[PDB]
DNA sequence: GAGAAGGTTTAGAATTGTGA
DNA sequence: TCACAATTCTAAAAGCAAAAAAGCCTTCTC
RNA sequence: GCUUUUUUGC
């Protein structure tokens, strides 16, 4: 099938792989999250419900008067989005929560409430997300970028070999909670087990166990297995499990049953224990020498004296053995300790510690945490109980609990966020198990451990923090005051909540200013996941391994889109198909392949879960039913590309386009560039500035349409219908009746945006792209925003390049442009500059805006109304006047250089100052447009009502001739019978009446909103903003680029008579250097140039056979021939179903080259490019034979021409040039100001002084840092001497030296200059 | 060019000389810095002769 | 005034930090004064004196001890010490590095027609830097009476100021400086030439010195005022007095990429062309044959040339003879200065050949002929590079016919070793090492195959039986001639691009058998990305460490000056050629 | 409304903690 | 006595440029 | 005319 709007230009679409999953809605990442944030939520797991339920109910100190939660509602905005931009105030919504305070009785746990007082309390606004994923905070449009951080859980790191200077392997076990304190267990070269909290001073680990209601016996039982010694008549026969002996030496004669099983001197091996277990050896005698080498487990106390015989965890020596041997106890418990399979780490740690009891442990911790205050028993108890085991102050998130349990091989995923003794001891045991050798560490680059926050989760955390501050306030107040008098609102005051939310949105490291100079720039500023922010690493401390690309980013994060510079690899971009888990982790889809057949069920796989399977490759040839044709297919089992059999696979990749972000998928022939060139191309295609007349790619990737529609730039139809009225300022679409609601007789009005400033000072307009009477179906564009063309994404123009050297005017990266391109305004852009005059009320006279200006003639006054403000449409230049304002001479002058007309003036004034005459004129104008537009919103409804009257008034004493005599209104009092017909007439009259009422009631408010003043900064009368609109051309110095990272700066604008011209006469339009390509291996550009030449050849053939008119039969035949060419091309357009009028419009849209779509990784091939070149008339090698314009001679060595798509980046030479001779100087250190806004001078940093010292130029340096910069009297004398005619200086001495001298002097350090 | 000054009601220690690490005052009075700062911040008494 | 309280825009005052700290100390001194006046109990006077000590401790050096004091914002405020030390104190920010008047900035572009000591400076920028000189010359010529009138005149840009400006711009060097001035040649003086535009036009031959291509860089121009400054720029810095690197002997005017391609393509030879074998009376006849289409720029020809050998002490002795050269080499000979010998331009002039040719010019003749020669070399290189029309197409990089077979055989071999491992006869580590070895062998074989295919691809017949010559392919020329690129890049463009390294150094066991003229599937591209991201991160995080190293080195060795003529000592160092096991690495001649 | 008004990554040097 | 050696704390971490937005004390009161 | 945050270029 084909739409009736995608049928105007069909992209000849190469590419063999029939994809199954369509590209999802690219903005879902932020739309879904902020949808979750605000949603009236039964069962309240996420959103504001979660926060309120967490913080409420609030209970005083048994004050018998407590407050709970009922419901919450979001009101409506006071202002819609567009006027929020126009005015400057946040697009918000008010939050109202149904609180309910209830007063108990005396001694009333069981006692019913005596008073119930309820209302809605107003607590603060919350900014809302416009339907494009953006927020409007103060006029400006901000984006709250996602954040990638470490998921809460337990992480066992190595610290491999960079400690102790001896290649020891330490081991660490960290607990990261969602809100609390990091708890760390760690090892020491001496093989102790230490703990620490908050990365502060370190302690022996076991102390925490001593604080958890434990004695030494329990600890030893926990972390060791017991061994039994039995005092016997013959030297302590010992009970032996064979498995406890493997990998050990023979220190004695292993004997039993009157038999020696294993002899001394040898070593126990696998066969030895085999012999032992086959024989079922129970007990073995052993000399006391080996018994002396174990440590006693339990504290042993004499039954006679009631005194200790031998405390635990100390070496058994022959003296102690003798003393205890006759004590009468014949059973001794020791600790199995093999230096390979086990280790007594806890034993030595118990040796180290200075504590013995719970009191000792708690006081040690308390002295550890807060020094200065002497310890107190109860305070320390409360503290250590509150530091980890009070859910109000510590909390693993539910994701934290899931990771915690999964890591420790537990079985449930649900749990409780408060820590437990079992969990701590189990972490300890896992850490020791890693130390022993069993188990392996967990890295921190794995995308299983890293988790995406978003606007929803960040906003919830901020709102929660604010609300707990407020509940602290209400709790403090609620224990006091007379309860029955106060309504439940006079204690909240809502200040902290609004303060916290506004502060997070307005000024946060992630809620940042929007990049808006494209549709691509926005749609890829929103799908950005930033490693930085509060609760994340930082650029300086950022490591060197996190910046690298892990083998598990396949399908989740782009490898070739990351802004090089200080933060490379910390700011990632989210892949095309990647979605986010229920918890935060990133999924990507995969086709299920049960047997060899590749089934068509798609399962989303997370990061950890992707390793176990063996996942096939996106491009693995399969033959029309799903058997992998090849014998050995490629897969990626566990982070290791490898080669697997025809049937081991358990998944396949959805699409070949799923590994790359959206911005890197618009580059054609990506699989021919180097990776670096692809990165630079993906990064410069986001700076392209939108030009006057957009031009389609003509070699694309089929992602232009989705990118253009999936941003909010283009006005797309909501319900399909038939166009009814088109215009440069609005569109009116008549909805088809089938889609229409049951009533309301709706039509669709679209108010196109016209010449407004973007954040980057560009022009965002929208051109209608539909004619009158044009049927538009649901979901089809109507208005082509900037850099958009028929709903595609047109970032630049497609230009006829030739690759050759041309007299060194394209030496390194320079470009050599024809003047034919300046002539046509191909690369001309429109910038808009918003200048502001702030009219304060100063002292020495309150200021004004009078047009009267002293000390000026009539040159400056000829471009003003009598109020001084400029007529809308007046060209101005540097140093002119735009607003009249004089001292009691602060008139807003045009700053230097900025030129062009004045397209818009806006004046806001506060309620209290009389509007001035131009304010009167402007507000009246706005009122008139409001009334006109909202009378236009009246429609055929009333005419339909009159027709209904006429139909009901068909006859029955009716004047058929006089129906059209008088206006249609008076059709109700005419003659009629006395039946239901007259009642229906009265009902129609009623309808007419409430139609008036309903429209008038809405129309009134606009008067109020327009009339009123607005909130300025305290102390200011009124803000006047002018909107100049310069128009930038192209010129030498302007930076230009392609899509493959082949940037360069325009060097010459060469006359058209000089360009090389092929024999047919057509001059070449850009000349690019060949020497670029082989070094920086971007072969993409050559292939794009050849495919462009092929496509424009086809377009020329169509334009020839159309201009020199030939019948539509030939056109459909040729277009079909062009649309077949290929092999297994998946498109297969059927052209015989167009009716010889769709073909004509189409072929008229193809007279400028046939577009092509070359998907990212299975694009066209060389052979098919050659075929398409043949289908035109062009030489197959790609290279034509050119002539030299200046001499007319022929170039040896045939040269490569073609059509390459060139962008124009926003680094314009006229915004970079700057110069200074003498201006204004800073105050403290009398040195020139820095910047181009200030008339500033160039910094002469240290390195340049070193260069000058190296040459030996001493006088140049002296005049460079004494006269030209800083010596005040010296530089005035220098200026005077230069004007006079004598070139000489009296240096003197700096005045930024005396500053230093005095600042050191204002310490206690007398510094002076000597003889 | 013209400075000013403030008369402290009592003496006070110059931090630069006190805790430059190494500290001038410390190894001029051959006695550690922990106790010197403790005395300075009014937490112990130091005898003289 | 060293801590001003400046009324910001409209109606508010911005209080510096020090005013806050001084205010606090004054308040707390007043409190202590009153308390000691009233003779209050011990505890509170102790507390107050402690907290005065604390206020001053924060005043003089904030945050040196715990609990750094914070102001309105959560961050610490800046004391005296923090106003001196650090990267933002007066020592590194306002004393060693100053902002400077009479100085502009703009993009740099390429002007390939300037002489080696000129720079094209825009008219707007130039008129703005040289304003006081313009005032001076207007006043001296009398066209305006007073500085007010002169200022109005220049601000309105009458028709006279342009000729005045061209007079005051005559012999007035300006210093061009690129942003990270790394070594001595990052600042250079130049003669301005007024230009219409907004980009500084910079002669190509100096780019290498600046390390500045034209992808949108920017340079800052400063103006010397006094006469010592102008003489210093003219005599010490001028771009002609800097043609040898300071760090070693090598020249710093190596002709770089387009010019070397023009000279290489011009001075080559092909076994059949128009006008092969004729005899030409001299270089001039060669030029007027090539310019009229009767012969090819490179066709084997006998020519009668005269070279000047200066065997006579400071006197040139002519020698006439017949040589076997091509039209290209004679045309290039028409520019070489007098005293050179003819064999110096009679081979395919790569980049090394051209650099040594300039070195021998400099050594035999001096400076001025070498400057003229470098200019003429640039102009001729550009002209004949343009006329060659040397372009690059897809067919100019040919897959060797044998690559298919080589990769198939290596696949068979690795299958054999994998089956050997299936039987357990081969240990894992040995299996891995041997697989890596056979893949390296296959890569080497295919690379040599393609190089043999390219390096002699052309086959052509003179008047009969065939003949093999070095190939005129475009990409082979770009790499061979030293223009831009090496053999590794061409290997990746044509033959398989070898094996790739996982970030941990481990070499993956599945090479990228597919070059760039063919596709890379998704996985091969992902592996390539591992490799590339490592390098980008290296550069980004290495520039900073290099800058810090250089800063330390300078701030140590910033006192050595050459002060005497001979300290008069007999000690020294015994230098001998170094040997790192194998052959001699650094020979004695270069050593001493 | 608004005036008052007290508020990582390493390295190098220095300490002290057993350990003689 | 007096010597290593382990723990603690301080010092540094390229340059130039442009843009944008924020921003200048809580409270206590008449 | 100062501090911070963010971004971008080289
Ligand atoms: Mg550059």
């Amino acid at each position: 099938v084909y739409s009736y709007t995608e049928k105007k230009r069909i992209r000849k679409d190469f590419g063999k792989r029939p994809q199954v999953l369509d590209v999802p809605y690219l903005l879902s990442i932020q739309l879904d999250s902020f949808q979750k944030f605000i949603e009236q939520d039964p069962e309240g797991q996420y959103g504001l419900e979660a926060a309120f339920r967490s913080v409420f109910p609030i209970q005083s100190y048994s004050g018998n008067s407590e407050l709970q939660y009922v419901s919450y509602r979001l009101g409506e905005p006071v202002f819609d989005v567009q006027e929020c931009q126009i005015r400057g105030v946040t697009y918000s919504a008010p939050l109202r929560v149904k609180l309910r305070l209830v007063i108990y009785e005396r001694e009333a746990p069981e006692g019913t409430v005596k008073d119930i007082k309820e209302q809605e309390v107003y607590m603060g606004e919350i900014p809302l997300m416009t339907d494009n994923g953006t927020f409007v905070i103060n006029g400006t449009e901000r984006v709250i970028v996602s954040q990638l951080h470490r998921s809460p859980g337990v992480f066992f790191d190595s610290d491999k070999g960079k400690t102790h200077s001896s290649g020891k392997v330490l081991y660490n076990a960290r607990i990261i909670p969602y809100r609390g304190s990091w708890l760390d267990f760690e090892f020491d070269p001496k093989d102790n087990l230490f703990v620490r909290i908050d990365r502060r001073r370190k302690l022996p680990a076991t102390i925490i166990l001593r604080a958890l209601n434990y004695t030494t016996e329990q600890i030893l039982d926990l972390f060791f297995e017991k061994v039994i010694f039995e005092i016997r008549d013959n030297k302590l026969q010992m009970e032996l499990v064979p498995e406890r002996l493997r990998g050990e030496t023979a220190s004695f004669d292993i004997e039993a049953n009157g038999k020696v099983y294993v002899e001394k001197g040898r070593r126990i091996t696998a066969r030895h224990i085999r012999q032992l277990e086959k024989d079922d050896v129970k007990l073995i005698e052993v000399p006391v020498e080996y018994i002396a080498g174990k440590v006693v487990a339990k504290d042993y106390i004499d039954e006679s004296t009631g005194e200790l015989i031998c405390a635990a965890n100390m070496e058994l020596s022959l003296d102690l053995l003798a003393k205890l041997s006759q004590s009468g106890h014949k059973r001794i418990e020791t600790l199995f300790t093999n230096d390979l399979d086990h280790g007594p780490y806890i034993s030595e740690t118990l040796r180290v510690d200075p504590t013995n009891d719970r009191l000792s442990a708690l006081v040690e911790i308390y002295r550890m945490m807060r020094p200065g205050e002497p310890p107190t028993r109860e305070a320390a108890e409360s503290l250590f109980e509150n530091l980890f085991f009070s859910e109000d102050r510590y909390d693993l998130s539910a994701v934290g609990r899931m990771k915690f349990n999964r890591s420790l091989l537990r079985e449930e995923i649900e749990g409780s966020g408060i820590l437990s003794k079992d969990d701590i001891i189990d972490v300890m045991k896992k850490l020791i198990d890693i130390r022993n050798g069993k188990g392996e560490v967990d890295d921190i680059d794995h995308l299983g451990n890293r988790r995406i926050r978003s606007v929803g989760e960040m906003a919830e955390n901020q709102f929660r923090v604010g609300l707990v501050r407020v509940e602290r306030a209400v709790k403090e107040r609620l224990s006091l005051g007379d309860l029955d008098t106060l309504m439940p609102q006079d204690m909240i005051n809502a200040k902290p909540i609004s303060a916290a939310v506004k502060e997070f949105f307005g000024s946060s490291q992630l809620s940042q200013f929007m990049d808006q100079n494209n549709p691509l720039s926005e749609i890829t500023h929103k799908r950005r996941i930033s490693a930085l922010g509060p609760g994340g690493l930082t650029r300086e401390r950022a490591g060197f391994e996190v910046r690298d690309v892990h083998p598990t980013h396949y399908g989740r994060v782009c490898p070739i889109e990351t802004p090089e510079g200080p933060n490379i690899g910390l700011i990632n971009s989210l892949s095309v198909y990647a979605q986010t888990n229920e918890y935060g982790f990133l999924e990507t889809p995969y086709r299920k392949v049960t047997d060899g057949v590749v089934t068509d069920e798609i399962h989303y796989l997370s990061a950890i879960e992707e390793g176990n399977y063996v996942i096939a490759q996106a491009n693995s040839n399969l033959d029309e039913e799903g058997h992998f044709v090849e014998d050995l297919v490629t897969c990626r089992s566990k982070g290791e590309s490898s080669l697997f059999s025809r049937d081991q696979v358990d998944y396949m990749d959805v699409s070949t386009q799923q590994v790359v972000s959206v911005g890197a998928s618009l580059i054609p022939f990506l699989e021919h560039d180097d990776a670096n060139r692809a990165l630079m191309g993906a990064n410069m295609q986001r700076q392209a500035v939108p030009t006057l007349r957009a031009d389609k790619p003509l070699v694309g990737t089929g992602m232009e349409r989705a990118v253009a529609v999936d941003s909010g730039v283009t006005a797309v139809a909501k319900r399909g219908g038939v166009v009814q009225y088109v215009d440069a300022s609005r569109i009116v679409i008549k909805v088809n009746e089938d889609e229409m609601y049951p009533g309301e007789a709706g039509i669709d009005i679209y108010n196109l945006t016209k010449y407004t400033r973007s954040n980057q000072n560009t022009c965002i307009n929208q051109m209608p792209c539909v004619s009158l009477g044009e049927p538009v179906e649901r979901g089809d564009v109507l208005a082509d925003g900037p850099s958009t063309d028929l709903g595609e994404l047109a970032l630049g123009q497609n230009m006829r390049v030739a690759f050759m050297p041309w007299n060194g005017y394209n030496f390194e990266d320079s470009i050599l442009v024809s003047e034919r391109v300046v002539q046509e305004d191909r690369f001309t852009t429109i910038h808009i500059q918003e200048l502001a005059c702030v009219s304060r009320d100063t002292k020495l006279g309150p200021e004004e805006i009078t047009a009267d200006i002293p000390n000026v003639g009539e040159a400056a006054l000829s471009k003003l109304d009598e109020s001084g403000i400029v007529y809308i449409g007046a060209e101005v230049t540097g140093g002119d006047i735009l607003v009249g304002k004089v001292t009691p001479d602060s008139s807003l002058r045009v700053p230097n250089g900025v030129s062009g007309t004045v397209i818009d003036v806006q004046v806001f004034t506060r309620d209290g100052v009389e509007k001035d005459k131009r304010a009167l004129e402007i507000e009246e104008m706005q009122l008139k447009q409001a009334k006109k537009d909202l009378s236009e919103e009246l429609q055929i409804l009333e005419a339909g009502l009159f027709s209904r009257i006429r139909a009901v008034l068909v006859a029955g004493g009716v004047e058929a001739e006089k129906l059209d005599k008088l206006p249609r209104d008076r059709w109700l009092e005419l003659g009629l019978t006395d039946e239901e017909k007259q009642n229906q007439l009265e009902q129609l009259a009623e309808q007419y009446d409430e139609l008036k009422h309903e429209f008038e009631k809405k129309l009134e408010a606009k008067r109020r909103k327009i009339t009123q003043g607005d909130d300025l900064a305290p102390g200011v009368l009124k803000i006047v903003k002018v909107y100049l609109a310069v128009k930038r051309r192209i010129q030498p110095g302007d930076k230009m680029a392609g899509r493959h990272g082949n940037k360069g700066v325009i060097s010459k604008i060469n006359p058209i008579e000089d360009m090389p011209y092929d024999e047919n006469g057509t001059p070449v339009d850009i000349v690019l250097n060949p020497l670029g390509v082989p070094s920086r291996m971007n072969i993409g550009q050559i292939l794009e140039t050849h495919l462009g030449m092929a496509a424009k050849g086809i377009g020329d053939k169509i334009n020839a056979m159309l201009k020199q008119q030939q019948e539509v039969a030939k056109l459909r035949e040729f277009i079909q021939r062009a649309y077949d060419l290929g092999a297994d091309v998946r498109q297969k357009v059927d052209l015989s179903t167009f009716s010889d009028e769709e073909v004509m419009r189409l072929a008229e849209n193809l007279r400028k080259g046939m577009p092509i779509a070359t998907p990212v990784f299975d694009g066209a091939k060389e052979a098919e490019i050659k075929e398409l070149l043949k289908l035109g008339d062009l030489p197959t090698s790609g290279q034509i034979r050119l002539y030299d314009g200046r001499t007319g001679e022929q170039f040896e060595r045939p040269v490569t021409v073609g059509y390459m798509y060139m962008l124009k980046l926003n680094h314009l030479v006229d915004d970079k040039m700057h110069a200074r001779s003498t201006g204004s100087y800073s105050l403290v250190t009398q040195q020139p100001l820095g910047g181009k806004a200030q008339f500033g001078g160039q910094r002469f940093g240290e390195m340049e002084v070193w260069a000058l010292e190296a040459y030996g130029a001493a006088y140049t340096l002296q005049e460079m840092l004494t006269v030209k910069s800083d010596d005040v009297n010296g530089r005035t004398k220098m200026y005077k001497n230069i004007v006079d005619g004598n070139h000489q200086m009296e240096p003197g001495m700096p005045e930024s030296f005396n500053v230093l001298l005095k600042e050191i002097r204002s310490l206690g350090i007398n510094i002076e200059l000597e003889d | 060019e013209r400075m000013g000054h403030i008369e402290l009601a009592s003496p006070t220690a110059h931090i630069w000389f006190l805790k430059s690490l190494p500290s001038r005052i410390g190894l001029l009075l051959d006695m550690p810095l922990r106790d010197i700062e403790r005395v300075l911040y009014f937490e112990s008494y130091v005898v003289i002769e | 005034d060293l801590r001003p309280l400046v009324p910001l825009d409209g109606g508010r005052f911005a209080t510096s930090d020090l005013n806050d700290l001084y205010r606090r100390v004054i308040n707390r001194n007043n409190r202590l004064k009153r308390l000691l006046d009233l003779a209050a109990p011990d505890i509170i006077v102790r507390n107050e004196k402690r907290m005065l000590q604390e206020a001053v401790d924060a005043l003089l050096d904030n945050g040196r001890r715990g609990r750094a004091i914070t102001g309105s914002n959560k961050r610490p405020l800046k004391s005296l010490a923090d106003m001196i030390k650090g990267k933002q104190g007066r020592f590194r920010q306002n004393l060693l590095g100053k902002r400077v008047d009479y100085s502009g900035r703009s993009v740099i572009t390429v002007g390939p027609y300037l002489r080696l000591h000129q720079c094209g400076l825009p008219k707007k920028m130039a008129l703005e830097l040289f304003k006081p000189f313009i005032y001076g010359k207007l006043e001296l010529r009398g066209l305006a009476t007073t500085i007010k009138a002169a200022k109005k005149m220049v601000e309105r840009e009458e028709a006279v100021v342009w000729d005045i400006l061209d007079e005051v711009i005559r012999e007035h060097p300006v210093l061009l400086n690129r942003a990270p001035t790394l070594h001595r040649l990052g600042i250079q003086a130049f003669e301005p030439v007024l230009i219409e535009g907004k980009a500084i036009q910079l002669h190509p031959l100096v780019c290498a010195a600046y390390n500045a291509d034209f992808d949108g860089d920017q340079m800052a121009v400063h103006v010397p005022l006094t006469l010592e400054a102008q003489l210093e720029a003219r005599a010490l810095m001028m771009s002609t007095n800097n043609i040898l690197s300071p760090a070693n002997g090598e020249p710093i005017i190596v002709p770089s990429q387009d010019v070397v391609l023009g000279l290489y393509y011009m001075t080559r030879d092909c076994v059949n062309a128009k006008g092969e074998g004729m005899v030409l009376t001299g270089p001039k006849e060669a030029e007027r044959l090539y310019r009229s289409g009767l012969a090819s720029l490179h066709a084997r020809v006998k020519v009668r040339i005269t070279e000047y050998e200066k065997d006579a002490n400071g006197e040139l002795v002519a020698k006439t003879s017949l040589k076997d050269t091509t039209v290209g080499r004679a045309i290039l000979w028409m520019i070489v200065p007098k005293g050179l010998p003819y064999s110096i331009v009679n081979q395919a002039l790569g980049k090394k050949a051209i650099s040594k040719m300039l070195n021998t010019c400099y050594r035999i003749l001096g400076l001025k002929p070498t400057v003229i020669f470098a200019d003429q070399i640039m102009y001729t290189g550009f002209a004949y590079a343009a006329r060659s029309g040397a372009s690059v197409g897809i067919d100019d990089m040919v897959i060797p016919e044998k690559k298919h077979e080589i990769i198939s055989e290596a696949e068979a071999e690795v299958a054999e070793i994998q089956e050997q491992f299936q039987s357990g006869l081969v240990t894992a580590g040995e299996r891995y090492n041997k697989v890596i070895d056979i893949w390296a062998a296959a890569n080497d074989r295919v690379s040599k195959a393609m190089m043999d295919n390219l390096q002699t691809e052309t086959v052509i017949n003179r008047d009969g039986q065939e003949e093999k010559q070095v190939s005129f392919n475009s990409i082979y020329m770009m790499a061979d001639s030293g223009a831009r690129g090496s053999a590794a890049q061409i290997r990746q463009l044509a033959g398989m691009r070898g094996l790739m390294a996982k970030p941990d150094g481990s070499i993956i066991e599945t090479p990228i058998t597919a070059n760039f003229r063919e596709g890379l599937n998704v996985l091969q591209y992902f592996i390539s990305t591992h490799g590339a991201r490592k390098g980008l991160a290296d550069t980004a995080l290495k520039t900073a460490n290099s800058g810090y190293l250089t800063r330390r080195l300078v701030d140590v060795a910033q006192d050595l000056v050459v002060t005497e003529d001979d300290c008069g000592t007999h000690e020294g160092i015994m230098m001998t050629p170094v040997i790192e096991g194998g052959d001699v690495k650094e020979p004695l001649r270069d050593r001493v």
